[PDB]
């Protein structure tokens, strides 16, 4: 719905997608260079972002089916408060910005850091 | 039907193209399989150096910077300005 109930999981959410683009390095895109070692890519060989389909679905119905009730669980298996969390939601929208709007990864310097 | 061949199978069966001597795909890969840099290891040298160049891909050309120094060989020119040392 909800309202209001959609802002902690929006929170934990966005966050690990934010976490990528700081914690990262990084490493393609390419685009600019190349886009598409370990084995080459071993990366299956191109095209594979549909593993995504059954994941980023095997997590959120599988976080609801939750709900507490949760079945999905389930019998066995072995076969001002917008106000404060959400201008929270602004500052969080923002240092994926500057996180990215400058490729981070500088690593310009001031020094030297290994080298 | 035939009886006779069977539109013949070396080739109909000439899809012993997904084997034969294809190396026109396969070694594409273990011919850049030593690739480089230098070549190879050392010296010149892992970065960066780089960050950066050859290989990548991408692009892009490349260059740059004359093929170094002129200038900067200290600076440039020369023997070697002269210009003023």
């Amino acid at each position: 719905w909800l309202a209001y109930g959609e802002i902690i999981n929006g929170r934990f959410a966005m966050l690990g997608a934010a976490g990528a683009i700081a914690p990262e390095i990084l490493g393609k895109a390419g685009l600019i260079p190349a886009e598409t070692t370990y084995t080459y890519w071993a990366d299956n060989y191109t095209l594979f972002v549909l593993e995504m389909a059954l994941m980023g679905f095997a997590e959120h119905r599988r976080l609801q089916d939750w709900y507490n009730p949760g079945s999905m669980g389930k019998q066995y298996f072995l076969g001002k408060e917008v106000k404060n969390g959400r201008l929270a939601m602004l500052a969080i929208l923002g240092y994926f910005i500057q996180g990215l709007v400058t490729g981070v990864g500088p690593y310009q310097n001031l020094l030297d850091h290994l080298a | 039907g035939v009886i006779e061949e069977y539109l013949e199978k070396s080739k109909t069966n000439k899809e012993l193209n997904d084997k034969k001597r294809l190396a026109t795909t396969g070694a594409n890969f273990a011919r850049a399989y030593t690739v480089e840099f230098g070549s190879c290891k050392f010296p010149e040298n892992f970065t960066g150096c780089q960050d950066l160049a050859k290989q990548k891909k991408v692009p892009f050309l490349s260059d740059d910077l004359d093929l170094e120094c002129e200038g900067k060989d200290k600076y440039k020119c020369g023997s070697n300005v002269f210009w003023k040392w």
